[PDB]
RNA sequence: CGCGGGGUGGAGCAGCCUGGUAGCUCGUCGGGCUCAUAACCCGAAGGUCGUCGGUUCAAAUCCGGCCCCCGCAACCA
RNA sequence: AGCCAGGAUGUUGGCUUAGAAGCAGCCAUCAUUUAAAGAAAGCGUAAUAGCUCACUGGUCGAGUCGGCCUGCGCGGAAGA
RNA sequence: CCAGGGCUACACACGUGCUACAAUGGCGCAUACAAAGAGAAGCGACCUCGCGAGAGCAAGCGGACCUCAUAAAGUGCGUCGUAGUCCGGAUUGGAGUCUGCAACUCGACUCCAUGAAGUCGGAAUCGCUAGUAAUCGUGGAUCAGAAUGCCACGGUGAAUAC
RNA sequence: CGGCCGCAAGGUUAAAACUCAAAUGAAUUGACGGGGGCCCGCACAAGCGGUGGAGCAUGUGGUUUAAUUCGAUGCAACGCGAAGAACCUUACCUGGUCUUGACAUCCACGGAAGUUUUCAGAGAUGAGAAUGUGCCUUCGGGAACCGUGAGACAGGUGCUGC
RNA sequence: CCCGCAGAAGAAGCACCGGCUAACUCCGUGCCAGCAGCCGCGGUAAUACGGAGGGUGCAAGCGUUAAUCGGAAUUACUGGG
């Protein structure tokens, strides 16, 4: 028919998922309820509420006001060339060409919303893939799931770097660590944390029967340059006193010992090893430098442990995709995308398993 | 609703720690014919 | 801050003392052996010797500074 | 130096067409109505609103103001 | 339904084959000795042209009469005399023939030139005891053209089994 | 654990909670043994000639790619299906297109079929420009072919050798 | 307790259906959700899951837990090794 007009029905294909997910009718209808909330004289007495809302109304704009104009252009961009192809108006033929860029850039305005989820989207990330027990079949599938994403990362233009590796005793691997390098590395693979599921007839067992083996693929950026010891002497109360006393008249007179008490925290750091106050100062400053940074490593782990506590209670909800190769069927159990193209999946056909997975997530 | 796994504390990884839980153990299907496909009575024993 | 030794492939040790071409076991990689793995047999690759500077025909080597590691010392009051 | 008037015009001026609208990081320094007005010196309010100074006239009407070179002082200066 | 590309891609590795490392050999000339098989929009002698692959003309035969199609090793004479040699044959450049709408990715063959690796082959491993092994040549199925593969026939013809 | 005994090591008397739905005995049919007896095959021994080394043909795993079609992938896959990928094959990839359709039966309507040539395009197709008319006693249609149309369906080298 | 009403009028549910143990097949879910007393069923043709059709077992009562005994001659004197 027309590659120009079918492209419009393909922008429609990208639009309808966003129409159904965020509910652009109810997402629109939410705005008029908060217009009357904001249109009020007694909203000045809660300025924090209005400041939280004054941009919240604008957050609803770029979602609704983009889609509200987007539905109008579907008939408009298609109907422009439809009248231009009849009269063969070559200028009007070229007029609808820029019209194809009208809604697509608006769709790109929603692409901001697609990548809005995240604070390290453009950061480089790691691809850590651990294998389940499963005998050797799970060892092989970790390798089969390695090259699943290793073929895909190079299929899109991302730099693939293999940092760590651990091979199988018989065949396959055990736990490989790939570092995907480039911009938007962690952004696309953010929806890849979670266990993957394989169902196939295992070739490793002699009487080969259908094994249901699993593999997990946890990703994380691990990119930082900010380390704060907070050795600022506005803190760190210094207390100097004299030792126990074994060296006669001298050590009982010299205030050699020293204590380092942190002002915000309260941990004390004493040192009375050497004989000079100048020498015990640097050692007590060193031990305080250790005990303060090691307190920071526990608060890093405390927030990390509470982060896992929202993940350990999930259980059988950490499964991502079901690769049932006995009947040649793929099941993304999160969203509900079924595909019958397992030979093409291993090439890295997961673009269908991202557009459905990431925008809805 | 909340799955009780068999490890008290969890450190550094959630999804990977659950991978070594008996929830995600290997499931081997007992074949209908061949090796390890003998049954006393099976599913309906009428002779 | 003192004194002595050390930093050599992925690991552990040689060689430095008295300068030129860096070695051994394990590991890694490829191929055989076996139904398959381990092991075994065979072949090959891999380190400018912590870093910088100086001297020298030539620096892993001799000297110096710094960073790092270990041991000793850190005393009479 | 005081006491009396104005202190405007487009301009809610382009942020990226969430909010500083003479006022956070925004840019740049326009031309006219002209005794006179900087798209700005401060306070202020999510923002505005509002009150003064910049600059200019009337008026009681004379010297006055800002630096530099220097003599001698002042504050900084709390112990048994 | 349709055109072009791809199944022929290329740092690597393996399996199965062909051809050699030479003198029981290569090359030059003359030349002896077979079986089976295929053939009609098919195979297509004699003759002429060409260094050739073939081109032109063109009977015979759908068949023990015709064509494919001089079988090659072998034999005799001569030469090279043990070197990367006249061993070996890949690769590439230039010039052509056939088939086919079409030979570029991607054909077969010929011609001229070029002419690498390879000098008896690590661990290890395979086939075979009679006209077998080894070694040489021809045909057919497939097919417009396109094999060292497959299938099949024939020539020469061992060694050892205590 | 407590009691008795012992120099000690321990001996003796002797539970429960919890957990599984089997533990065990003799015998029987097979398979297996680095068990025995007997026997066979190129299995070994005795030998000849090859493979792995070198170039090339072909297939495969990989890697790559828009795609490198799918399948075979210990022995018993790897010159395998393919007795032959320049188009075709072809199922693959990109792009261009048609959908009750390239192939099939039924129905109504309009026309014998069929032949020649031009324009646009990579082609599929679209638009035309000339021409003709075979069988019966239905002859206002049956028998053939072309075209449009809706409804049944057509189609699949799509999945499962589990 | 006995007589009268243009009146069937006011009165039927509950488990189970693989075997033990009377009683069969289709849809929906695909080792997930669930069933259970025991053996064990569910891995895309389930009579064992869920829901319907029928079928059975009982019935103003059924079904499930709980307790004792029986089956248990698995405490055996009757009656074992
Ligand atoms: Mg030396
Ligand atoms: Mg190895
Ligand atoms: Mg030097
Ligand atoms: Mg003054
Ligand atoms: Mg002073
Ligand atoms: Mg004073
Ligand atoms: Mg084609
Ligand atoms: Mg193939
Ligand atoms: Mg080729
Ligand atoms: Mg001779
Ligand atoms: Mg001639
Ligand atoms: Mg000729
Ligand atoms: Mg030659
Ligand atoms: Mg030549
Ligand atoms: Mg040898
Ligand atoms: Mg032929
Ligand atoms: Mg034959
Ligand atoms: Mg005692
Ligand atoms: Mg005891
Ligand atoms: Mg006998
Ligand atoms: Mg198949
Ligand atoms: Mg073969
Ligand atoms: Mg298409
Ligand atoms: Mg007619
Ligand atoms: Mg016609
Ligand atoms: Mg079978
Ligand atoms: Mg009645
Ligand atoms: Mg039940
Ligand atoms: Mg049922
Ligand atoms: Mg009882
Ligand atoms: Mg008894």
């Amino acid at each position: 028919i027309n590659p120009v007009n079918n492209r419009i029905q393909d922008l429609t294909e990208r639009s309808d998922v966003l129409r159904g997910y965020l509910d652009y009718d109810a997402k629109k209808e939410r705005l008029e309820e908060v217009n009357a909330e904001l249109e009020q004289p007694d909203v000045w007495n809660e300025p924090e509420r209005a400041q939280a809302l004054g941009k919240e109304r604008s957050s609803l704009e770029a979602v609704v006001d983009t889609l509200d104009q987007m539905k109008q252009g579907l008939e408009d961009v298609s109907g422009l060339l439809e009248l231009a192809v009849e009269a063969d108006d070559e200028e009007t033929f070229n007029e609808a060409v820029a019209e194809l860029d009208a809604l697509e850039e608006k769709l790109a305005q929603l692409e901001f919303r697609r990548m809005f989820s995240g604070e390290y989207d453009s950061a480089d990330c790691y691809l850590d893939i651990q294998a389940g027990s499963g005998g050797t079949e799970a060892q092989d599938w970790a390798s089969m799931l390695e090259r699943m994403y290793l073929r895909w990362a190079e299929s899109r233009g991302f730099k693939t770097e293999i940092i760590e590796e651990s091979e199988g005793e018989v065949a396959g691997i055990k736990s490989v660590t790939i570092k995907i390098s480039g911009d938007y590395a962690y952004g696309w693979l953010r929806t890849e944390t979670g266990v993957h599921r394989l169902v196939r007839k295992s070739p490793f067992d002699s009487g080969g029967r259908r094994h249901t083996s699993f593999s997990s693929a946890f990703v994380y950026p691990e990119v930082d340059d900010d380390i704060d010891i907070e050795i600022n002497p506005a803190d760190l109360r210094i207390d100097v006193y004299r030792t126990s006393g074994a060296g006669g008249q001298h050590v009982n007179r010299t205030e050699s010992a020293v204590r380092i008490t942190h002002i915000p925290t309260g941990i004390v750091t004493q040192c009375q090893n050497d004989r000079s106050q100048h020498k015990n100062k640097d050692q007590a400053m060193k031990q305080m430098k250790a005990k303060l940074y090691e307190l920071e490593m526990q608060k890093k782990n405390a927030e990390k442990q509470a982060m896992e506590d929202n993940k350990s209670d999930i259980g059988w909800g950490s499964q991502i995709r079901s690769y049932v190769l006995d009947d040649s069927r793929i099941k993304d159990l999160r969203t509900g995308v079924e595909t019958r193209n397992t030979q093409a999946v291993l090439d890295g056909s997961l673009d269908q398993f991202i557009e459905a997975s990431l925008k809805a997530g | 609703s909340r799955y009780q796994h068999t490890k008290g504390q969890i450190k550094d990884n959630a999804i990977e720690a659950l991978l070594h839980d008996p929830l995600f153990r290997q499931r081997v299907e007992k074949n209908k014919k061949g090796k390890g496909s003998y049954m006393r009575k099976g599913k309906h024993g009428n002779r």
